[PDB]
């Protein structure tokens, strides 16, 4: 199914 | 403004498993709707607890061995792939200059087998992870990523360490995510001076400026081995600068063509995504391997992979340039699309965006006053970062845009001035 991924490189972001 | 999913009405949580809704376009948490991580694969279209009444139950698709997965690992070291010396640069740390990368606009890998000439500061091959601690902070929390689950954690980088020298690794644990930039361990470290010099934000962030500096050229990757990261391009479509300190790491590169960035977008919203390898679908994975004490450095947009072979300890960073902009802006667009979380995101990547607009007039200018022309990739790259200022500039999209514009950018102006700058570059590259 549609799912985010989240093993990925992070920033922080926001 | 911060926006909310699921029937928990809560903000994003990167540590939760969540899926969409195809009716509403909503997200929920897989615990929140009752979808384990192991079934959601047998769902090809989801519907949430609220449009299934409304509107009939989810689409059920319809064996697959799962991404990150033990068996995953052992079957992609085993798989053939193309030979990436036939497409990457070898240059020599003193070779790897400006020059070097405009020749072709930076576009493809570029593996440095010493780092002599590279102006890289970094601890002896004897740091270790322990050393890391030290210099971080035991008690910081990290972006842990759980490789069998292909999921991403949070504890304490002390933690971690336990779990690392520990006699006993019941899960394969990898930090890619640990910036170290405002910590003590920066002070050892200096990021290659290609990177510097190339460096969006090293070179045209100003002081202040209303908006935090963004900070992503320094990261410390602690992976186990067989820890596995799967395709993607990096944040903000930047270029990635990889020094293996100890150990070893395997790249799977994919080039950044129409047809691969169409099959990637396919790929990262499919309902399949997890039990299929990206690289059986384009026409060339180029598998690479970096070494100890060998610096590799990722173009923008490149699809990539990662496996760890072994215990590796590693140093890298992003960086966003003006070799190739529009394939920046398409990264951008990509994650716009895919919905993608501002923690997966280059921040504030519109406010560098705009400073880099005013400094490429400035080049213009000075360019054709002191009787000179600019390279060709920088007349594509100017050209199609005006075509994004006018878009998020114009009356109907403004709203969501003009948070990002610095105060002291006149867009009306920039934007004209920078149209009339290429405009007159594409009338003397006419000429020959
Ligand atoms: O080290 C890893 O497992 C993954 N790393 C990357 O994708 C990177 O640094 O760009
Ligand atoms: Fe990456
Ligand atoms: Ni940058
Ligand atoms: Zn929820
Ligand atoms: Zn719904």
């Amino acid at each position: 199914a549609r799912t985010k991924q989240t093993a990925r490189k992070s920033t922080g972001g926001k | 403004s911060v926006p909310v999913y699921c029937l928990c009405r809560l903000p994003y949580d990167v540590t939760r498993f969540m899926i969409e809704c195809d009716m509403c376009q909503d997200w929920f948490h897989g615990s929140c709707v009752g979808v384990e991580e192991e079934k959601a694969a047998d769902i090809d279209l989801y519907h949430c607890p609220n449009c299934e009444v409304l509107h009939g139950p989810s689409i059920m698709k319809k064996k697959p061995v799962k991404t990150g997965s033990p068996t995953f690992v052992r079957e992609l070291r085993s798989r053939t792939f193309d030979s990436s010396d036939e497409v990457i640069l070898k240059p020599t740390g003193n070779q790897l200059t400006v020059e070097f990368l405009e020749e072709n606009s930076f576009s493809v890998p570029i593996l440095v087998l010493k780092k002599d000439g590279l102006g890289m500061t970094l601890p002896s091959p004897s740091f270790t992870v322990r050393d890391v601690e030290h210099y971080v902070g035991s008690d910081k929390e990290i972006d842990v990523i759980d490789v069998t689950r292909q999921a991403d954690c949070k504890m304490k980088l002390g933690d971690f360490v336990k779990y690392y020298y520990s006699g006993k690794r019941e899960k394969v644990l990898n930090v890619i995510s640990l910036e170290f930039s405002d910590t003590r361990l920066s002070n050892l470290v200096e990021t290659p001076k290609i990177v510097r010099k190339l460096s969006w934000v090293e070179n045209l962030w100003p002081e202040e400026c209303v908006f935090e500096r963004p900070n992503v050229q320094k990261y410390c990757l602690m992976s186990v081995r067989d820890s596995y990261t799967d395709f993607h391009i990096d944040f903000g479509g930047t270029s990635v600068w990889y020094h293996v300190l100890k150990g070893e790491k395997i790249f799977y590169l994919i080039r950044p063509t129409n047809a691969n960035l169409t099959l990637f977008e396919c790929w990262s919203s499919s309902s399949n995504q997890n039990e299929m390898f990206f690289g059986d679908q384009v026409d060339k994975c180029y598998k690479c391997s970096v070494k100890q004490g060998q610096t590799l450095f990722i173009p923008t947009g490149w699809i990539h992979a990662v496996l760890t072979p072994v215990d590796c300890l590693a140093f890298g960073g992003n960086f966003l340039h003006s070799l190739n902009i529009e394939m920046q802006l398409k990264a951008y667009e990509i994650e716009k699309r895919l919905s993608t979380a501002d923690l997966f995101r280059f921040p504030n990547f519109e406010t560098i965006c705009w400073y880099v607009g005013k400094h490429i007039l400035d080049i213009f200018r000075g360019l054709r006053e002191n009787r000179r022309h600019p390279a060709s990739y920088l007349v594509h790259g100017g050209k199609a970062l005006n075509l994004a200022f006018r878009a998020w500039t114009r009356k109907e999209a403004l709203p969501d845009h003009e948070d990002e514009i610095p105060e002291t950018v006149r867009t009306v102006q920039l934007i004209k001035d920078l149209a009339r700058e290429i405009r007159l570059v594409e009338d003397i590259f006419q000429q020959n």
